[PDB]
RNA sequence: CAGCGAAGGAUUUGGUGGAUUACUAGCUAAUAGCAAUCUA
């Protein structure tokens, strides 16, 4: 049952956004004196 | 170009074992070559770049050595379905020829080391290599009964080897290209073919003196000889038989083939023949 | 315009290198 | 300070002023012959001063867990088979040998399917001819031919067993009032089905069949059906050895396509779903086990004009299950459409919303979405038109993502007509209107 | 080569050398606050006392100039010419002014810094000699008027080559442009190693620390697309993150958090370099932002991993160490939020390396396993390591109560786990 | 069989064959000798241009070979040749029958090591001649002492030593007096090179498995260690103009360079030779200078430079790679077919199972050139498979 | 459009290396020294 175990493996895998060339263009605009974790947090909405 | 990678007849020819690819799998199968006495199933190779390199019928649980890719020799009964056991180096060089006289099976490797197995105890029993012999491609016992003396080992050219000491007793001009059959045809005589090339010669593995060649008129792929020297067919690359009857007498220097057999359909549509067997 | 990865015309300088034909003494 | 003395050096005596080179390490003008040690303290100085002392070896002899695994790695990435599921955005497919290279096809390539177990492909197309190829990477060869005169085909389909996995048929159908079934033996004995046991006037043209697996519910037994789709909404279910007519199911609007889905229930029993679209983009939901009835009816979001629905991660009629143990539940349901738009449903939650949204809705080729087709571990989607040339993707899911490396603008892909997946060894063959199957091998296989 | 080619490299060794007077007004006229005319005709005295009353007032400020006023600043400076003195006071000067330079990087909002650095600007010629450090000190600011006045009188190094276009602009360089700058491969060594030495003298500031990660995660957003430009860009970006994770500001472990988790969701890492860049997250782990972003951190780099071993038991050091830094009620909390981070591959490994290595800890991961979902994989290794628990130590509530859970829900699969290994009516004799 | 009509003359197109050549300066220039089966071939490393070529074909295979300032020793079979200028000026004989296979010259010095554990001290008669003729003395490494010698080298400032590196062990012979000084600890895995660095008496080590250990020869400790995972090392060398570098040669064929002073790892050219073939078998660099000369066993000699840094301030941190400068190579398998260019007998064509069509010429190797397999364009303007 | 068509194709350009005569090594105060140095 190795082949069935095998595609509950490869079928427990869940939809993630992939970087790309311009997912992160629009982070210089707002990187003027805000705190760093809230930069952290600006980036993982962008990845998540 | 045949679909059928490898594949040899048992000694007295009544079963084919024969390697072919199945949708980018090996598939090794065994026919009997008369039905007067289909066989549906094969061993898979499951990976997909695994693949048999050599192979050998053993002499009773009838079985096959194949010699894989990744310095294994598979040992497969073909009554049952599974590998029975897989002897192992200690490498991942591919091997390039294997053979065994009794339950002495030898092995030449791809990094030209020479293993000996044990097919009584599953065991590796030496593992050495020799100078001056760097391209090594064909291994043959050159028989003599239970002792398992001279190898006899070819990189282009022929090397007489005795396993005692290790070393090279002989050395016999091979070919230009590397040597694609080698076998032992009398106590006293050994035929070689090599690859791309249309000529046998048989030697004296006595004196290293050429006692004759042989001439086929299209490159060789296969070779047979009945059991007592009397007669030779060899299968060409275009798909014909050709059949040197008595060669080893006095077409002085070298001769040509006696019999030329080749096969066409009812249409016109010749077939090829791969892999005879002669006796 | 990006940088220029251009290669210069490479010639040979002139080393010194410790000779070891003074690593070497006799005795009396 | 130092691991050994040698007692030699202290008793050897050098001269110095023999040659020009040990000319330079005296300390006066009067020295002429110094001591073993002195003399090797003196060209140990002037060693140094040819080559400088660096930092390195009096610097530092031998939360850096990072740095360590760094200054000992040289590869960063996963490395051959610890793998086990298909990295995004760059394909790894080799090119092999096109597969009706062999014999060559005399019209556009109709319809392509692999066998489930052996290494056969079936070809066939409009000249009314059928051909089966024995598929390797290198002689792609021609294992039997057979030609239906007057008859000219636009799908066949293999079709094998669950009870014995024996029969070996393949069922072949173009424009006609018949069907033939070529049961594969190694003469050829072919049957052809040519009635609706009643129902000939909503079924005039044998074309668009599927073939699938029904299960009696009341015994354990399983035999095959051939799905027809008709003029008005009509699906007519028929047995696939004795050719009588089981069930129809009668959709609102333009059939333009069907699928089938299967789900287990228990230990040895599955339910067989039929899921049919209407053009405007409304999908029926079959159970066909019992009764054709329906269960389920949801409304594609967007799409207007709908060529084709195509279910995958699980056993498809493309990739079909062997033993009865080894039918699944189809994760993915794509819909594709003559925009070339294809909405992707993920039916892990989309079977309980009625209106459910897509995961994607992928736009890259823009002409009408003719074949789109899930590998056999669904993880790859191919979308295909044949309208315009080179019009296929592969579409890496549940990323939702294009494949950006191939097919390049150099892939010999033609005008594709139709395309298959391998169940076994991770290959696509594709099908195109020059009478050319080209064979392709996706490494991660 | 050429005569006008070895001419060329002449006048560009001897460039700040005024050999007469032309030169020397093409050369002086070269200021940071006056147009060229009046800064022609200024003196060296008249732009040392106001650069003094400016570092006096930089000076209260910031506490630390006052060094330079001693060195730097003095009055034996006025009359210090540059390219008199040989090459070892040359680099005391030039490592003195790249002190100055890594100092007021921070400081240059405010005109007593701009009025400061005009003295090493027209005493010290640094826009021409010491200009890498004077870029990459002042990069920060390229939207703002100060950046526009040093590249207008910049003489521009070979590795800042696409700003080529913007000196003498009206316009400021351009976001695009700062990513293409530092795209490149040795502009990425040249500011790692500018970085290292911010890091080492304690001067990395949050506006520094989020420009840079902008940048560099612009940079690897940019290469997303071939992996050998990813491959040639992994040691550098971790190198730098390893040094930005082994220093005390909360501000920089969180910029080395956002390059890790950028660059784990951009190429798929080995899973020995996840559980290093774990081990270093972990090592210095002192503030609360920092343990906020390193929660999340930890969390992305586990789930960006595939393969067979994603959902190992993290080993011994790395689950006391990190148990040492989160306990158990930092973990449930976190799962018990709202906005439901994605912590599947990650929770699986660290309710595996409990089982492995707590053995007390069993109704904490009944909760937690309670509180978030998971998959089909992750729960079937979960019971069959609680089946091998069962089997080497006795079988108390715990157990039995996960197992009530575990025939709670999907009761099939621990019924397929249990006929892969073992039986369902010896483990109720079991347990 | 001597002929009558055809006497031999040369046998041209071969570069090297995976013996580790030696390099040797004269003043302030270089020169590369590479061993060619039986002759060795003297190159000029400022351009690669074929010197001398030795005069005879030694009856064996030549298998060590060093260069002092004008001499060149050579060591087959059983004995060692001194030659200058390709004419050989004295043969050593040695007293055994074991095959000598490595050597050293230091000083009044030339030390043979063979492959039964032996080693053959020569001496100068009188210190102003040119090589060491006489014999000396005879050192043993027993098996209570080390392995198998795998390297014997002398690293400076060491009054009249030899480093011998065995397979385990590090010993160290005083040459005169013909003893032991001091044998160090062992090592966990075979080490296959050593080189000894510009730093005062350190030694590299590199193994079997995958490290260099930077021994230090007076502490007897080891100063640090460099891994590389799963590679056999085959050289070392170090760089000697103010830049710290160290370059290890892996018979996969990979040349690395790394940082000794900031323990980073500048670059890694792969594939620089092939690994069939030996993988990079000598790779050294001219001292005082940013060039490396590499050979192979694939009949190829190869020169990798250092630009000058691209960072105007910065440049220790900033180390452009190495790129590739001149070159000189053969076929690296043996030729398939054979033809003449022109009747002037100047250039051959010769074409080999490596798949690769040369025009090797007669007159002056350097003329010698690969013909290329670039494609045209189509004709139609169609594309091409 | 047809046709050609292997994880892309075309055009343009900067730099370097090798050939463009037929391969006997660097320096100097040269029958030899030096090349770590010519000087007491």
């Amino acid at each position: 049952d190795e082949e069935d175990i095998a595609l509950e493996f490869i079928n427990g895998e869940k939809k993630d956004k992939l970087v790309n060339m311009n997912s992160f263009t629009s982070m210089f605009d707002n990187i003027q004196n805000v705190q760093m974790d809230t930069f952290f947090d600006r980036v993982m909405k962008v990845l998540t | 170009d045949s679909p059928v990678l490898q594949s040899a007849y048992d000694p007295s020819g009544q079963y084919l074992c024969y390697v072919t690819v199945a949708l980018d799998k090996q598939r090794v199968g065994v026919q009997p070559t008369q039905r007067a006495t289909w066989n549906e199933n094969f061993l898979y190779l499951e990976d997909s770049k695994l693949k048999v390199t050599c192979l050998k019928w053993v002499n009773d649980t009838v079985a096959i050595i194949l010699g894989m890719n990744n310095g294994e020799i598979w040992l497969y009964s073909v009554l049952a379905n599974e590998v029975t056991y897989k002897f192992t180096t200690g490498n991942s060089y591919e091997i390039k020829d294997i053979d065994l006289m009794g339950n002495q099976l030898w092995c030449i490797d791809s990094s030209d080391a020479f293993y000996q197995f044990d097919l009584l105890q599953f065991k590796l029993l030496q593992h050495f290599r020799i100078n001056n012999c760097v391209q090594l491609n064909k291994l043959t016992i050159v028989p003599a009964g239970d002792s398992v003396a001279q190898l006899l080992v070819a990189s282009h050219s022929i090397s007489l080897i005795d396993i005692e000491e290790k070393k090279v007793v002989m050395t016999f001009p091979g070919h230009v290209s590397p040597v694609s059959t080698l076998q032992v045809i009398t106590n006293e005589f050994f035929i070689s073919g090599a690859e791309g090339d249309r000529f046998l010669n048989v030697y004296d593995i006595h004196s290293g003196m050429t006692k004759c060649v042989l001439v086929a008129e299209s490159d060789i792929k296969e070779l047979s000889h009945s059991g007592q020297a009397d007669s030779i067919a060899v299968t060409t690359e275009d798909g014909s038989l050709e059949i040197f009857v008595d060669p080893l007498v006095s077409g002085n220097k070298s001769k040509k083939s006696s019999k030329k057999i080749q096969i066409v359909s009812k249409d016109g549509r010749k077939v090829p023949i791969y892999n005879a067997f002669i006796n | 315009p990006k940088v220029v990865r251009e290669a210069k015309k490479v010639e040979m300088t002139e080393a010194r290198a410790y000779n070891a034909d003074a690593d070497t003494a006799k005795a009396a | 300070e130092a691991a050994w003395i040698d007692s030699d050096d202290e008793k050897i005596k050098v001269p110095i002023l023999v040659t020009n080179k040990t000319k330079k390490l005296r300390t006066s003008y009067n020295e002429s012959k110094i001591n073993g040690v002195h003399y090797i303290n003196r060209l140990r100085s002037q060693f140094e001063k040819i080559y400088p002392r660096p930092k390195w070896v009096d610097d530092e002899s031998d939360i850096n867990a990072l740095t360590k695994i760094l200054s000992t790695t040289y590869n960063y990435k996963d490395t051959l088979s610890n793998s086990k599921l298909l990295p995004p955005k760059k394909l790894d497919i080799v090119r092999l040998k096109d597969a009706n290279a062999s014999h060559p096809s005399h019209s556009a390539i109709q319809s392509l399917s692999f066998h489930p177990s052996k290494p056969l492909l079936l070809t066939g197309g409009y000249d009314k001819t059928l051909r089966i190829y024995h598929i390797d990477g290198k002689t792609n060869h021609l294992v039997t031919s057979l030609h239906l005169v007057g008859s000219p085909i636009q799908t066949c389909t293999f079709y094998t067993s669950l009870s014995n996995q024996n029969q070996q048929n393949i069922f072949t159908a173009g424009r006609r009032r018949y069907m033939h079934s070529w049961d594969l033996s190694l003469t050829a004995k072919i049957e052809k089905f040519s009635r609706l046991y009643g129902h000939e006037s909503t079924q005039r043209s044998f074309e668009n069949f599927k073939v699938a697996h029904l299960q009696n519910s009341q015994t354990n037994s399983v035999h095959g059906i051939v799905l027809l789709q008709g003029n008005n909404g009509w699906i007519n279910i028929l047995h696939s050895t004795s050719g009588l007519w089981l069930m129809g199911c009668k959709i609102e609007g333009v059939i333009t396509d069907f699928c089938i889905d299967y789900q287990p229930i228990s230990r040895g029993k599955f339910r067989t779903i039929l899921i049919a679209v209407n053009a405007y983009g409304e999908v029926w939901e079959f159970d066909l086990n019992k009764n054709g009835h329906v269960i389920r009816r949801w409304k594609d979001q967007g799409g207007v004009g709908i060529t084709k629905i195509q279910v995958g991660g699980g056993t498809t009629t493309t990739c079909p299950a062997l033993q009865i143990s080894k039918i699944k539940q189809n994760r993915w349901l794509a819909v594709g459409s003559e925009s070339g738009f294809v909405n992707l449903y993920d039916r892990n939650n989309a079977m309980t919303s009625s209106t459910p949204t897509p995961v994607a809705a992928l736009d890259q080729l823009t002409t009408t979405i003719s074949n789109l087709q899930f590998s056999p571990d669904g993880q790859i989607l191919c979308m295909a038109s044949r309208a315009v040339k080179d019009a296929l993707r592969l579409v890496h899911l549940p990323s939702c993502s294009v494949f950006s490396n191939w097919p390049t603008s150099g892939t010999p892909l033609g005008k594709v007509t139709s395309v298959a997946f391998s169940p076994s060894g991770g290959l696509l063959a594709v099908g195109n209107e020059q009478g050319k199957v080209r064979l392709w091998k996706l490494n991660h296989y | 080569s050429s005569l006008s080619d070895q001419l060329a490299q002449v006048a560009s060794n001897n460039a700040t050398v005024a050999l007469d007077r032309k030169r020397r007004q093409k050369l002086h006229s070269a200021s940071l606050i006056y147009n060229s005319k009046t800064a022609a005709t200024q003196d060296y005295d008249f732009i040392f006392e106001n650069a003094s009353k400016a570092l006096e007032e930089l000076s209260q400020i910031e506490p630390k100039f006052a060094i330079f006023s001693r060195t730097l600043f003095s009055e034996s400076s006025i009359s210090l010419d540059r390219n008199v003195q040989t090459k070892e006071e040359i680099k005391d000067l030039d490592n003195a002014i790249n002190a100055y330079l890594l100092l007021a990087s921070s400081k240059w909002y405010l005109a007593p810094t701009l009025h400061a650095t005009e003295w090493l600007v027209r005493r010290f010629q640094i826009h021409v000699k010491n200009t890498e450090m004077l870029l990459l000190s002042t990069l920060n600011y390229y939207q703002t008027p100060v950046f526009k006045r040093i590249l207008s009188i910049i003489k521009l190094p070979p590795l800042f080559n696409c700003l080529s276009n913007f000196v003498r602009s009206e316009k400021p360089p351009t976001a695009l442009t700062m990513i293409k700058l530092f795209n490149d491969m040795d502009f990425l060594k040249l500011y790692t190693s500018y970085l290292d030495q911010c890091i080492k003298h304690n001067a990395t500031y949050t506006n520094q620390l989020l420009f840079t990660t902008c940048c560099f995660i612009n940079v690897v957003a940019f290469n997303s697309n071939n992996d050998e430009k990813l491959n040639q860009l992994v040691p550098i970006l971790l190198e730098i993150s390893a040094k930005l994770l082994a220093s005390k500001s909360k501000d920089c472990q969180i910029a080395a958090h956002t390059i890790l988790v950028v660059f784990a969701t951009a190429l798929p890492l080995k899973k020995t370099i996840i559980l290093a860049a774990m081990e270093t997250i972990l090592s210095n782990l002192d503030a609360k932002e920092a343990k906020h972003s390193a929660l999340l951190t930890i969390c992305k780099l586990f789930q960006t991993l595939k393969g067979q071993g994603n959902v190992d038991q993290l080993p011994s050091k790395i689950f006391k160490l990190f148990d040492s830094k989160f306990d158990t009620v930092s973990i449930l909390t976190f799962l018990d939020k709202e906005d439901k981070p994605v912590c599947d591959k990650f929770i699986t490994s660290y309710t595996r390396s409990i089982a492995r290595y707590d053995r007390s800890k069993l109704n904490i991961i009944l909760s937690l396993l309670k509180k978030i979902r998971l998959e089909r994989y992750e729960v079937r290794l979960i019971i069959t390591d609680l089946i091998y628990l069962s089997e080497i130590l006795e079988d108390k509530s715990q157990l039995v109560e996960l197992f009530e859970y575990f025939i709670s829900i999907n009761e099939d699969l621990v019924l397929k786990c249990l006929k892969s290994l073992g039986l369902t009516g010896e483990l109720f004799e079991i347990r | 069989k001597n002929s009558k009509i055809f006497s031999p003359f040369r046998i041209i197109g071969n570069v090297s064959n995976g013996v580790p050549f030696a390099t040797g300066t004269l003043g302030s220039t270089f020169y590369i000798v590479t061993c060619v089966g039986k002759t060795f071939q003297i190159y000029d490393a400022n351009t690669l241009h074929l010197l001398f070529v030795s005069e005879k074909e030694t009856p064996s295979s030549i298998v060590a070979l060093s260069a002092h300032f004008h001499y060149v020793y050579a060591a087959y079979e059983n004995k060692v040749g001194i030659y200058k200028r390709g004419i050989e000026e004295h043969l050593l004989e040695l007293e055994t029958d074991a095959n000598v296979e490595h050597l050293c010259i230091f000083g009044d010095y030339l030390c043979a090591s063979t492959d039964d554990n032996s080693i053959f001290i020569y001496k100068k008669s009188d210190p102003q001649d040119k090589y060491p003729s006489e014999f000396y003395t005879k050192l043993t490494v027993t098996e209570i002492q080390g392995g198998e010698i795998v390297s014997l080298q002398h690293l400076a400032t060491y009054l009249n030593k030899l480093t011998v590196v065995t397979k385990s062990n590090v010993l160290l012979f005083n040459v005169r007096t013909g003893k032991l000084v001091f044998t160090s600890n062992e090592f966990p895995d075979q080490i296959t090179t050593a080189e000894p660095a510009p730093v005062l008496d350190i030694i590299a080590l590199g193994t079997v498995t995958g490290e260099v250990i930077m021994f230090n020869m007076r502490k007897g400790k080891r100063i640090r260690t460099i891994k590389i995972p799963q590679s056999r090392i085959s050289s070392l060398s170090f760089r000697t103009d103010g830049s710290s570098h160290l370059s290890v040669g892996t018979s996969s064929g990979d040349l690395i360079f790394y940082d000794l002073d900031r323990r980073s790892r500048i670059h890694v050219l792969k594939n620089i030779h092939r690994e069939s073939y030996g993988g990079v078998t000598q790779a050294t660099f001219l001292n005082g200078q940013p060039i490396i000369v590499t050979s192979g066993g694939d009949n190829s000699l190869k020169e990798y430079v250092f630009d000058p840094s691209l960072s105007q301030g910065s440049g220790d941190v900033v180390v452009q790679p190495p790129r590739y400068l001149r070159s000189r190579g053969g076929h690296s398998q043996p030729p398939s077919y054979i033809a003449f260019a022109d009747s002037q007998s100047h250039f051959m064509l010769s074409a080999s199972k490596d798949r690769s069509l040369w025009s090797f010429s007669l007159r002056k190797d350097a003329q010698s050139q690969e013909m290329s397999q670039r494609l045209h364009k189509k004709q139609d303007g169609g594309r091409v498979g």
